[PDB]
């Protein structure tokens, strides 16, 4: 039975990764960057990472420039209304921790404050690669998802 | 029989596809006006009374057998002219504008 | 290169195929290995139904020629 | 000196009002549109296989920080506190004293990566090329706490990328 | 030149060692390419070229099934190529370690590890500096 | 035999619609000089399964709705509708075969709108109500053209039995003899699907719901490139060789599909009132004007074509 | 009246399709650099002059190099001045092909963005190669540029700029005779020439109305008064002129930067004034004065003479300009940024006057609006 329950992660787990829809917030420079990985050389449309999702079918936000005290309500509902599983990239030093505005008055000082968040891709901005290496990198976490085995031993 | 086996077949499995679609293990424990224009109102009236006149035109490849033919092509003229006429008068009166 | 688009080209394809060659043959399994008799009006439908009585098994499709004169 | 990118007056000659009456009719502008993006379908596409072929960089690329050692594994820092006085984000902290043999050395040399802006500025200033911005890209992390970098950390960025680090610094050093 | 296609098509079975090789070149990479090998790593990668290849895709790697006891068959990880090679990858530099190898220093990792975000062996931050104040401490024997 | 009949036309629509997701992303890749799915599976192959499960297990969040009746009959009308089109398609026999199959396509065409009309009703937001009532209003006035551009090609045909156009068109293509409406039609379909450069639904603008609102609208478009082959592009029908027309109409289906996608990679939108302008002000007088001219020809050539 | 509700919110008043009013409403990028810029050194404030049109990072670089040169009362050596302009150029490619692309495809046109930004990431390749990073070069700098051009470089902008006339050629064919294009752009968003100059325009959005002004031949800085080009002048002031004179800009701006290439000259890159621009490094390892000029430059930074001084460009969205107030010591006392997308999204309502919602997302991609430096 255990078996079962095993197999079937596996093939949810490889369903979700495999097609992997995001939400963009592109707030500022980093979304150029986001761009770039859409753009022919990396092609992030090749992983099944669909280049532009609505909202209510999205399953990654990536947050993807500076968030400021006015911008980050409106971005607290985005993340409520996104259906589950979901999960949010932080991309770029503003998202992560405020960056360069760290202590300004009107900026909030990493995107986690207000938001749960999965993945941190460093840089100012991060590469084009570096993202695409963070997309990777969550997809290698939800291939490690267990639900249906937690599930099983409830 | 073939036809409704069919039509039962499409839209039952429509159903089935619908239900499923709502219903899976998620492993969880915890009266007016629209503002809206006048103008689309009468898209809708100028499409309802084309689509009575393309009803009137839809027996036209059978009528083409008659041996009554001077008479037949006189009338599928006629009306076919008649419903440019009311497209005419609805361009000239700026009934189809969006400004 | 763009000749990778061709396997899904191909499924698709493939997918596509099926109904018209499935068609095609259940109506010749169907019907003696002839094509489905196309009755649109009453003179067609009432050969067919003089043919399933002339068939002596009740099936249009089974002919019967002059042997039975 | 000035040129018009819209100022020309159509031929009213009947050949030239018949050429525009087809392509209004038979839409050929459109369909010359519609060569172009198929001779695309044709071209090689510009994507990579990433992560098994790589996007080029220079060896001036900014980086993934590190600290830097002498050939004999003597620090290369000396406190001196200059990456920190122009770090623009305040990224850096660092703490000193003398050590136990004397030398002048830190006791704290931290970075806030999620408040550095890769800028390199903090490896221009070092005058003993202690800090510096190294090729490093991919080490993105689950949780914001692991890129908050200390001495420890960044020693051993520099002792696992020194290969790396001293090559493209002798490819470069000659510009600086 | 169509039946040239085809036989340059073929010619990549055969120049990965027979079917199996190619097909786990095609699932492992999605890529059939054959190129020149320029060399191996101590873990395991393979690294190749071609310089018929637009620039970017005239080099690359594939990446070894097992690193640092870690089952790399599928989970394939850019953090994987040792930085030796990673100059050589990114082309920073025209020629491999193979012919222009790194200089050697006692203190470089022997062991190169990849991206451990996630696992029991990430970093965890901590103050390096020992404590600022010495508080004072109560004698043990009783005296009011 | 006739419900083995039923589910091999069902299942294989099915199919078909999941991988014209998979050719619609590589198609457009290439153009955009990229590649677009190549690594889930080999060439892709498996992206559409992978996108299918993922939108079946993902939250069904709906909020609430206006009806809960008309909520769940959107989209089983939608797709329900979507199978039925397929029944009367000559390739080269049909599942059913219909006296007045054209007729019954047209009928069961018209009431598509609804399941647009009871999503705007049920999705208890006036915004979506408006947006709802903007895609009925470009749906039907299509319609009108057509219906239209139908009639007059059957004027060529003789009658309104589908498998009919396979014999009209031994000969000949009725794209020769008709290539101005067949322009006009071709382009009427694209507004119809809400196909780029007429997806303004998108433009102005979950989970298993929504994708089954997907497979319906791309089972459209399957359908009417199909119709489009029949009507304008008639296949050689040889009854020994009943797959030789299969293959060959399948091709010209595939290659019209095709089409859609290589309009949409190149062209940028029409505004709202700019399509409705097409439409009323283009391609509705044209129709008209080719509607007299299709009674009269064939009378005046003393081509009429046979009733039966 | 229906009311509707980087990022933007407008707030939108509709009498059925018709626009009545509209109303920007920003801020949700608004980070207070001016105040930051406050507590920099000079050199330390550069940074963030890339991150404001950060689609256009050497010309922001430029504009503030340009005033604290001013108030330093020095001027950059002669190569790099030229690389600047090299690079300017470079930089309005850059910004023009995500200003026609990412208008294109904001109304439907998606597939030209793909086949530029295969184009802007080769020139992403320059940015890197000179400063190391694909973006935030930090690379133009007070005093002349930061490091001298690898070998080999120049060569393969040649490679680039060979080719690159062919793609704009690419992209005309998709959207300039394309009837769907001109229904969108053509008679949209119509500026007079007299309220484009009270509104504060600048850049394209005067020279689409025909007003013949160009601050890179009118106020000439740097080497552009020795390269040869034309400016594009509109005659009808709507979206389709503004979009030809963008395409147009392009090429003239591969017309500059092939004189660029051809006229570099040698000799230092930053000024031989250790007091502003640092020493060599390896100067800094050996002599006294470099290591304390090294040491002082890197921490307090190089005084600025009191004084002030507004100091603009021909950025590519036009009119880029710092208000720069210097009180003597090392930081900067003010610091206001003039965008020109500012005074542009600022016209905004009157621009989109009788028209339709569908060409509200028209007339905001004509302005070419990078939030970035709209809020600062
Ligand atoms: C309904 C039935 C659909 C079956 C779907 C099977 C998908 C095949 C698959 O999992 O890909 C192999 C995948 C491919 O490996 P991968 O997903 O880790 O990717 C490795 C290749 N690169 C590096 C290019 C991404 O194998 C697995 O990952 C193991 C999970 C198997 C899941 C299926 C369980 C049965
Ligand atoms: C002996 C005498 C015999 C008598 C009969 C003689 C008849 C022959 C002469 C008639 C020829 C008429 C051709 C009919 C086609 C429709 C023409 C048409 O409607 O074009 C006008 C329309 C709008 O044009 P516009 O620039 O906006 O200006 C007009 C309004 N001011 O333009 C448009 O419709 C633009 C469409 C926009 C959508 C573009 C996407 C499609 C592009 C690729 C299409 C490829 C064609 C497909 C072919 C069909 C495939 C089956
Ligand atoms: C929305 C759900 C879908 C609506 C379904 C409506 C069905 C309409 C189909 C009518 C098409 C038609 O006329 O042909 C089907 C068949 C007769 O076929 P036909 O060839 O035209 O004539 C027989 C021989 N001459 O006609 C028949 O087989 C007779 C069927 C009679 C029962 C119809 C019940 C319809 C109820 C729908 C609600
Ligand atoms: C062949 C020789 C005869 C040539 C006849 C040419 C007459 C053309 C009339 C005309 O020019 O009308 C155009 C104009 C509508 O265009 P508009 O752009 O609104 O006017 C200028 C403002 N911009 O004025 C209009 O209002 C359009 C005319 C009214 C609409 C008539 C539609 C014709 C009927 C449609 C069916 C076609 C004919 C029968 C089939
Ligand atoms: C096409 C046929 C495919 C057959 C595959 C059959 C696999 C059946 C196993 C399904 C496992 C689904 O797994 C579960 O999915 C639901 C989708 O909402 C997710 O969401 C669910 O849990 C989260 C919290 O965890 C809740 O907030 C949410 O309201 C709930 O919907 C779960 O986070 C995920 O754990
Ligand atoms: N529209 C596309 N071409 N794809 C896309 N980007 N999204 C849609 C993907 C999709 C939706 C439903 C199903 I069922 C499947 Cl299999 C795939
Ligand atoms: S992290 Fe850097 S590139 Fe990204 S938005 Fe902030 S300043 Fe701009
Ligand atoms: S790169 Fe720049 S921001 Fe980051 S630590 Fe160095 S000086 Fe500070
Ligand atoms: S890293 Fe360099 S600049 Fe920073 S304190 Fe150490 S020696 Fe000084």
């Amino acid at each position: 039975g255990e078996y079962v329950v095993a197999k079937l992660d596996d093939l949810i787990n490889w369903a979700r990764r495999s097609s992997l829809w995001p939400m963009t917030f592109g707030l500022a420079c980093c979304a150029v960057e986001m761009m770039h990985m859409a753009a022919p050389r990396y092609d992030m449309d090749r992983f099944g990472v669909v280049f532009r999702a609505s909202p209510r079918q999205s399953d990654v936000m990536i947050v993807a420039g500076t968030l400021t005290n006015k911008m980050a309500p409106a971005l607290r509902k985005v993340y409520d209304q996104m259906p589950e599983p979901r999960y949010v990239v932080s991309m770029g030093s503003c998202a992560n921790g405020g960056g360069y505005y760290h202590y300004s008055y009107s900026v909030v000082r990493g995107c986690d404050r207000i938001v749960p968040v999965d993945i941190y891709v460093p840089g100012c901005p991060p590469t084009a690669e570096a993202l695409l290496y963070g997309i990777l990198q969550l997809q290698k976490k939800i291939k490690r998802e267990k639900r249906l085995r937690i599930w099983y031993r409830r | 029989m073939n036809l409704m086996l069919a039509l039962l077949t499409n839209f039952t499995l429509a159903t089935l596809l619908v239900i499923i679609a709502f219903w899976l293990p998620q492993l969880n424990v915890y009266s007016a006006r629209l503002p809206f224009s006048m103008k689309f109102f009468l898209v809708a009236i100028t499409f309802l009374l084309f689509d009575l006149e393309i009803a009137l035109l839809l027996p036209l490849p059978w009528a083409s057998q008659t041996a009554n033919l001077n008479t037949m092509l006189t009338m599928a003229l006629f009306l076919i002219i008649l419903l440019a006429v009311s497209l005419a008068y609805e361009w000239t009166q700026k009934g189809l504008e969006w400004t | 290169m763009w000749f990778e688009v061709l396997p899904g080209i191909a499924v698709m394809g493939v997918c596509l195929f099926i109904p018209g060659m499935a068609t095609a043959r259940i109506h010749r399994f169907s019907n003696g290995g002839k094509e489905k008799r196309v009755a649109h009006y009453p003179y067609q439908w009432y050969l067919m139904e003089r043919d399933r009585r002339v068939s002596g098994v009740n099936r249009s499709y089974v002919s019967k020629g002059l042997e039975n004169i | 000196t000035y040129k018009y990118v819209n100022l020309r007056e159509p031929s009213m000659d009947m050949k030239s009002v018949t050429d525009r009456a087809a392509q209004t009719l038979l839409w050929t502008e459109l369909i010359r549109g519609l060569g172009m993006t198929l001779s695309y379908l044709f071209r090689e596409p510009a994507t990579i296989n990433y992560p098994f072929e790589k996007g080029p960089l220079s060896p001036r690329f900014r980086g993934e920080h590190a600290l830097r050692r002498y050939p004999s594994g003597e620090e290369r820092c000396i406190a001196c506190k200059l990456c920190e006085a122009v770090c623009p984000a305040q990224a850096i902290t660092i703490e000193a004293e003398p050590r136990a043999d004397g030398s002048r050395r830190t006791t704290r040399y931290d970075i806030d990566m999620t408040k550095c802006i890769y800028c390199g500025f903090c490896q221009e200033a070092c005058p003993v090329d202690a800090i510096v911005e190294g090729p490093n890209f991919e080490f993105s992390t689950e949780t914001h706490e692991e890129l908050l970098y200390n001495k420890e950390k960044l020693l051993n960025n520099g002792d696992k990328w020194e290969a790396e680090i001293a090559a493209n610094i002798q490819a470069d050093y000659l510009y600086r | 030149e169509l039946l040239q296609v085809l036989k340059r098509g073929l010619q990549q079975v055969s120049g990965h060692g027979g079917l199996r090789g190619y097909l786990r070149v095609l699932f492992r990479a999605n890529d059939v390419r054959v190129g020149t090998l320029v060399g191996e790593d101590k873990y395991g990668n393979k690294y190749y070229e071609d310089n018929k290849q637009f620039f970017g895709r005239h080099r690359w790697v594939i990446y070894t099934t097992e690193m640092n006891g870690k089952n790399t068959f599928w989970d394939v990880d850019g953090s994987m190529v040792p930085p030796e090679w990673h100059r050589w990858l990114h082309c920073m530099t025209d020629d491999p370690p193979t012919v222009k190898p790194p200089t050697a220093r006692k203190f470089i990792w022997t062991n190169h590890k990849f991206n451990l975000s996630g696992t029991p062996q990430q970093y965890v931050p901590y103050s390096t500096t020992r404590k600022k104040i010495q508080e004072w401490v109560p004698p043990s024997t009783p005296y009011k | 035999m006739f419900m083995i009949n039923i589910l091999m036309l069902i299942i294989p629509i099915l199919l078909a619609v999941a991988f014209l997701t998979l050719v619609e992303r590589k198609v457009l890749g290439y153009m955009q000089l990229r590649k677009g799915p190549n690594v889930v599976g080999p060439y892709g192959l498996l992206q559409p399964i992978a996108d299918a499960i993922k939108l079946f297990i993902k939250e069904p969040l709906r909020p609430a709705t206006s009806s809960a009746s008309m909520f769940i009959l959107a989209p089983i009308m939608a797709l329900g509708l979507a199978l039925t089109m397929w029944i009367p398609l000559p390739m080269p026999y049909p599942l059913i075969n219909m006296n007045l199959g054209v007729l019954f396509m047209l009928a069961m065409s018209s009431l598509a709108v609804y399941s647009i009309l009871w999503s705007g009703w049920a999705s208890n937001s006036k915004y979506a109500l408006i947006g709802a009532l903007r895609a009925v209003a470009q749906t039907i006035s299509y319609e009108v053209t057509l219906a239209i551009i139908l009639l007059s090609v059957l004027l060529m045909s003789g009658s309104f039995t589908l498998s009919t156009l396979i014999t009209t068109q031994e000969q000949m293509w009725l794209i020769l003899p008709a290539w101005p409406l067949a322009m006009m039609w071709f382009i009427s379909t694209l507004a119809e699907t809400n196909r780029a450069p007429f997806d303004l639904t998108e433009g102005e603008s979950a989970a298993g719901p929504f994708a089954l609102f997907f497979m319906a609208e791309y089972a459209n478009i399957i359908m009417m490139n199909i119709f489009t082959a029949i009507l304008f592009l008639g296949t050689s029908h040889n009854p020994h060789m009943p797959e030789l027309y299969t293959i060959n109409f399948t091709i010209k289906s595939l290659l019209l599909t095709m089409s859609f996608l290589w309009i949409r990679a190149s062209y940028p939108r029409f505004r709202y009132d700019q399509l409705m302008h097409l439409l009323w002000k283009n391609f509705l007088p044209l129709t008209l004007a080719l509607c007299m001219w299709h009674v009269s020809l064939p009378i005046l050539t003393s081509g009429i074509p046979p009733q039966t | 009246n229906l009311t509707l509700n980087g990022v933007l919110r407008l707030v939108m008043e509709l009498s059925g399709e018709m626009v009545r009013k509209c109303d920007p409403h920003i801020g949700l990028l608004h980070r207070g650099t001016e105040k930051l810029i406050e507590y920099k050194t000079y050199l330390q404030a550069l940074p963030y002059f890339d991150r404001l049109d950060y689609v256009s990072m050497m010309c922001n670089e430029q504009a503030y190099s340009l005033a604290v040169e001013k108030l330093l009362n020095i001027r950059p050596p002669p190569r790099a001045q030229w690389i600047r302009v090299l690079f300017g150029e470079i930089t309005r490619l850059l910004n023009h092909i995500m200003a026609v692309t990412t208008h294109a495809l904001d109304i439907g046109a998606m597939t030209p963005f793909f086949w530029m930004f295969e184009e802007r990431e080769k020139m992403f390749e320059f940015y890197e190669r000179v400063s190391g990073a694909r973006m935030h070069a930090a690379y133009v700098r007070p005093g002349g540029v930061h490091q001298d051009l690898p070998l080999g470089l120049m060569d393969d902008i040649y490679e680039f700029s060979k080719n690159f006339s062919l793609r704009i050629d690419e992209l005309e064919e998709m959207l300039t005779n394309n009837r769907i294009w001109r229904n969108r752009t053509v008679d949209i968003g119509i500026v007079t020439a007299e309220d484009a100059l009270n509104y504060g325009f600048s850049g394209v959005m005067l020279r689409g109305s025909g007003i013949q002004w160009d601050l890179r031949k009118t106020q000439p800085y740097d080497v552009y008064d020795q390269v040869e080009f034309d400016v594009p002048i509109g005659s009808r002031g709507d979206c389709y002129d503004r979009y030809l004179c963008r395409v147009e800009e392009m090429r003239q701006s591969i017309r500059i930067i092939s004189q660029c290439l051809n006229k570099m000259p040698p000799g230092e890159i930053k000024v031989d004034d250790a007091k502003v621009s640092p020493p060599k490094r390896a100067e800094m390892k050996t002599s006294m004065e470099s290591l304390i000029h090294h040491f002082k430059l890197y921490t307090e930074g190089y005084q600025v003479p009191p004084g002030a001084t507004y100091t603009a460009i021909e950025a590519p969205k036009g009119e880029f300009g710092v208000y720069l107030v210097s009180d003597g010591s090392s930081r900067p006392y003010r610091c206001k940024i003039k965008a020109p997308g500012f005074a542009h999204l600022a016209g905004l309502d009157k621009m989109s006057k009788g028209h339709m919602l569908a060409d509200v997302v028209a007339i905001i991609g004509t302005q070419d609006i990078v939030f970035g430096e709209v809020d600062r």
